[PDB]
DNA sequence: TCGGATGTATATATCTGACACGTGCCTGGAGACTAGGGAGTAATCCCCTTGGCGGTTAAAACGCGGGGGACAGCGCGTACGTGCGTTTAAGCGGTGCTAGAGCTGTCTACGACCAATTGAGCGGCCTCGGCACCGGGATTCTCGAT
DNA sequence: ATCGAGAATCCCGGTGCCGAGGCCGCTCAATTGGTCGTAGACAGCTCTAGCACCGCTTAAACGCACGTACGCGCTGTCCCCCGCGTTTTAACCGCCAAGGGGATTACTCCCTAGTCTCCAGGCACGTGTCAGATATATACATCCGAT
């Protein structure tokens, strides 16, 4: 029967692989489409220059890991690996951002 | 001998104003005068960054108005909005 | 652009996202989840900056705006101006 | 408003429009200042002390008092869901909290 | 035999009677004593006015029952009623204190 | 005042903070490391009133070189002045 | 030292003090603004800058490049715990993170 | 027609670069971020000058004002050595 | 389900000290005017934003088998809560002294301001060396088999 | 414990492009030199309030004993995420084209700074009295061991 890994081997590998690069994760065309709605739902008939979306972009990424990372430690304090939506509420909670 | 100023008579014709018979203690203007500081150093320091941001020399009203939508959360930013307008309005006529 | 793309966070996005923050096991309700922390954070950023382009009549979002809009929340962005 | 009084009189308001306009133009924020610049944000800020003073006088009466403490500003504050987050990182001096025991303390 | 309380009566009614108060909590010379410590390995021969040593005080015990709320909810979060040193360490290292 | 101060905040003291905090329980190794965290808060604050009375030349300090000091910290406080 | 030069030649910097008092004067701090400021505030930036400048040329040494990009300076800044502190709220574009995997998820034996 | 002129920090973050490592080299990207480091110091450090000059009813700012906001923003052994030198280059250009 | 026993809310007298209000006055705000440059408005240019094909292929979506982790239950044993008796030092009042904060007057050196001048720094060219990428081979974790 | 097969990642050499580094022309911002008015350095005086001490009452901290509820470890089930193969959808890239609106320049006028005079609002100080803190006595709600 054919090769196939343990469950939590290919998860440290893609740990380390997106730990070690800079790239961007989310695609472009997507995020840049809910960027427009947003904003259109602000005020109609908006332009934006390609720099505001890339930063929009990078500003998000950033908030997002930060926050899993977050996530991450209140799931361990729970002596669990697997990570739900009550530490994503716990982490801010105790941040500031849901008082 | 030197003098302070402060906002206390300008607080108490507020309340006295809105609730005709409470009155205030001390320590609770104390902590008036603060809010009231602090408010005003809030919107002034946006307003001077709006306009050193576009390049005037000059805080009109609308900086003022635009310091107000960024800095008080929804309906205290329209009604505070509602407020200043009205009173411009009724200073210039 | 008017309607439902939110669903364009699609889900290894949100899983890359993840490992970059060093999760190793992802619970299936977490991605509902994390398109809503997501929805406003964006809502709170882009707000400011639609209010500082109309202030300066313009009708174009700079990135000035943007960057100016996320330092006036306490998250200081370094490389697109200012 | 052709009255010429002194301008918070003039303006409809209760705060002074003279000393707002000394303290904007002696505090180093622009080069000038404009004559529509005081007027606005003497309404706002007379607007924003009414509606915390209003709030701290209902928690006054609710506790059989005729005077108002640090304690009410305290809980006309954090009872509020917008002044609550325009002073989210402010102290109140001699203020207490607000009580508030988790659900899963108390006895089953 | 005497009358006697169960284990977690006296604790409640004690939250009550504290979350209903405004007073200070810690005594106040000892606290006076700890702040002329500290500021004088900072600077030699100094004096505070009182009020100086009051705000210290208020601003001392309202950070550290902010801290305290935050704990037990991390405690609260692990699955238990006790608040321990790990809850504390995560709070402020969540929070932003410990990075 | 010299020496050993800090276990003048007693352990009655820390249970009532605690208490006012919303606690019904409390593990007996809190105590020491709550020392630990306040010493480290009191010594950010007066590390920087101390620098404001240097500056003005004085050698009392004012309380409100607390009050800017707690300011900067990004921890305002209402009623001492300011 | 005296001097008939440009103020930076003659303070000992390569950084701009003409540039620095123009900013400081035309920028509403305060009504006026003494003649050692700006040399100070230069000493200090020219400083700062070559702390980070040199931090983030070891890391880029450390990868055999001849040339500094936003990951160098990520890593330069977060592997420093003082410039990790003057820095902590900031984004560096194109920065990535720090490589870092809580010991608890790793195999055992 | 011209296009008008932007000033920048660029030639002297490269002139410092080739002091301390001779043989290296910066991106364009790593240079935009290093002017906005230097814009976002200079701004915190020139604010809590202002406001210490406020607080003390000064009308100037001067060097002991640039000191102690230092003294203020940078932590500890940073605050030491950009105080040593500061006051290394002003005594140097006023003697 | 239930009578103690303990704690907490409620009702009245009373007594002080802080809040509310009046008075003098002095300094900051208002009235009137002049002068100059900041900003509003019109016109023009050209950059860069939006919209549209068409192709290729990297990535998303879907289904499947199974192993490992979440979670519930049970048992033990230590550590924390409660209550009592003893010890310690905080809190309160009053006395007394002096350091240093705060204010006033004088004068001088420092910073704003203005006009002339000239070189540092910016925009535009452009070229070659560092870095991205391809591919082939070596090594190094990983896992099922004993 | 171990070894061998199979994916995965590092290493090494060759190929090529495009952006970093350096030059040049030129405009405008920094420098030089002088004048002037006022911010601040400094001396002197006053008198507030911060520090040190002393004695007394009593509230709170401390030490200790007992027991129980909770932390924590272990076991068992089961379901739900992970890894992998196949199919499908749409992102991405290169290109073409039109036009909106950002950015700059020229002109004018009217709005704000600055100066001087005048006067009344708000601040410091004094004083009376009533809201609130407290003592005391009941009345009621709540908790707990006993059924």
């Amino acid at each position: 029967k054919p090769h196939r890994y343990r469950p939590g081997t290919v998860a440290l590998r893609e740990i380390r692989r997106y730990q070690k690069s800079t790239e961007l994760l989310i695609r472009k065309l997507p995020f840049q489409r809910l960027v427009r709605e947003i904003a259109q739902d602000f005020k109609t008939d908006l332009r934006f220059q390609s720099s505001a979306v890339m930063a929009l972009q990078e500003a998000c990424e950033a908030y997002l890991v930060g926050l899993f990372e977050d996530t991450n430690l209140c799931a361990i304090h729970a002596k669990r690996v697997t990570i739900m939506p009550k530490d994503i509420q716990l982490a801010r909670r105790i941040r500031g951002e849901r008082a | 001998r030197s003098r302070k100023e402060s906002y206390s008579i300008y607080v108490y014709k507020v309340l006295k104003q809105v609730h005709p018979d409470t009155g205030i203690s001390s320590k609770a203007m104390g902590i008036m005068n603060s809010f009231v500081n602090d408010i005003f150093e809030r919107i002034a320091g946006e307003a001077s960054r709006l306009a050193h941001y576009n390049k005037r020399s000059t805080i009109t009203s609308r900086e003022i108005q635009t310091a107000v939508r960024l800095l008080l959360p929804g309906e205290l930013a329209k009604h505070a909005v509602s407020e200043g307008t009205k009173a411009v309005t009724k200073y210039t006529s | 652009v008017l309607r439902d793309n939110i669903q364009g966070i699609t889900k290894p996005a949100i899983r890359r996202l993840a490992r970059r923050g060093g999760v190793k096991r992802i619970s299936g309700l977490i991605y509902e989840e994390t398109r809503g922390v997501l929805k406003v954070f964006l809502e709170n950023v882009i707000r400011d900056a639609v209010t500082y382009t109309e202030h300066a009549k313009r009708k174009t979002v700079t990135a000035m705006d943007v960057v100016y809009a996320l330092k006036r929340q306490g998250r200081t962005l370094y490389g697109f101006g200012g | 408003s052709a009255k010429a009084k002194t301008r918070s009189s003039r303006a409809g308001l209760q705060f002074p429009v003279g000393r707002v306009h000394r303290l904007l133009r002696k505090g180093n924020y622009s080069e000038r200042v404009g004559a529509g610049a005081p007027v606005y944000l003497a309404a706002v800020l007379e607007y924003l002390t009414a509606e915390i003073l209003e709030l701290a006088g209902n928690a006054a009466r609710d506790n059989k008092k005729t005077r108002i403490i640090p304690r009410h500003l305290q809980l006309a504050i954090r009872n509020d869901e917008e002044l609550n987050k325009l002073l989210g990182r402010v102290t109140i001096a001699q203020g207490g909290v607000l009580p508030n025991i988790q659900a899963v303390l108390l006895p089953k």
